[PDB]
């Protein structure tokens, strides 16, 4: 009996298949989150600066109140 | 495709040809050669007649 190297292909490994595809981001939907984070960013920040004004006037009031200084 | 060496034309070949002669399209065809090279290796595994070495 002769024994040589046997042939096997099975699945053929798929000859040239695309793996690159669009994922997560679509296009217009990313701008809704992108610019949406900006509008949420300013509104949250400016409310803190209005709360800073409560401290600001109260800080300068200490100088006016102190005349024996 | 034009000149066979050792059992050619019987194996299916894909040759990538671009449009612009720039470095990027001359790089893309090399990667397109690589994706369309396993087709030959798989067909080499499919066709193997046992005999003389």
């Amino acid at each position: 009996x002769x024994x040589x190297x046997x042939x096997x292909x099975x699945x053929x490994x798929x000859x040239x298949x695309x793996x690159x595809x669009x994922x997560x981001x679509x296009g217009y939907s990313m701008f809704a989150v992108g610019i949406g984070a900006l509008l949420f960013g300013y509104w949250s920040m400016m409310k803190w600066n209005r709360e800073r004004r409560r401290l600001q006037i109260e800080d300068f009031e200490a100088r006016i109140a102190l005349m024996p200084l | 495709k034009t000149q066979p060496y050792d059992v050619y034309d019987q194996v299916e070949f894909d040759v990538p040809i671009g449009s612009r002669g720039d470095c990027y399209d001359r790089y893309l065809c090399r990667v397109e050669e690589m994706r369309q090279s396993i087709r030959i290796i798989s067909q080499c595994l499919n066709k193997m007649p046992p005999g003389e070495i």
